[PDB]
């Protein structure tokens, strides 16, 4: 058990990045792990996101995985980690389907708060 | 996790599991006492598992801790998951035994 540091910088398109969670491991159906997975993915660029989600992406969010589909987050592991050099990029938020072609996992983009995460633990 | 592998035991240390009867959620340790998680996470009963692998056995790392504060995101939106982001804070600070 150890922390992992908050991100000095934005993401950035093609870096690879680690996801893990106990979320569903298939497409269809569902079979819920008993051990933690993991999953190497790239973030996508601004624009490969937007049109997988037109006006659906916010400056808050962007998109890690696949265009191809075949591996992805899914339900269960909402609000795990994606983490690339020691810092946490993403919080596991929302996608259409998991896995599913042109369907990319969209992530919270921790670089935006880091400000509000440091305001709320010294006020608490 | 679709198409991905199953982790090295403890190799992703900062990986949380929140409980509430059940596996709901993870999230991410980032300092001894406070976890970050998505605002569509928040229950008003949140219980934190560290050092977890398989969360169904118990294996001889797990640190079960409470959350004594759930602070979701002001401006998070529950239609368009806007502002997507939760703080727990742990009521009381994590064992942190990986160096
Ligand atoms: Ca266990």
């Amino acid at each position: 058990v150890s922390a992992i540091s908050l991100p000095t910088a934005p993401p950035a398109a093609g870096t690879e990045s680690l996801i893990s969670g106990w979320g569903n491991t298939l497409s269809s159906g569902a079979d819920y792990p008993d051990e933690l997975q993991c999953l190497d993915a790239p973030v996508l660029s601004q624009a490969e996101c937007e049109a997988s989600y037109p006006g659906k992406i916010t400056n808050n969010m962007f998109c890690v995985g696949f265009l191809e589909g075949g591996k992805d987050s899914c339900q269960g592991d909402s609000g795990g980690p994606v983490v690339s050099n020691g810092e946490l990029q993403g919080i596991v938020s929302w996608g259409y389907g998991c896995a599913q072609k042109n369907r990319p996992g969209v992530y919270t983009k921790v670089y935006n708060y880091v400000d509000w995460i440091k305001d709320t633990i010294a006020a608490n | 996790i679709v198409g991905g592998y199953i982790c090295e035991e403890n190799s992703v240390p900062y990986q949380v599991s929140l409980n509430s009867g059940y596996h709901f959620c993870g999230g991410s340790l980032i300092s001894e006492q406070w976890v970050v998680s998505a605002g569509h996470c928040y229950k008003s009963r949140i219980q934190v598992r560290l050092g977890e692998h398989n969360i169904e056995v118990l294996e001889g790392n797990e640190q079960f801790i409470n959350a004594a504060k759930i602070i979701r995101h002001p401006k998070y939106n529950s239609r368009t998951l806007d502002n997507d982001i939760l703080l727990i804070k742990l009521s009381s600070p994590a064992v942190i035994n990986s160096r």
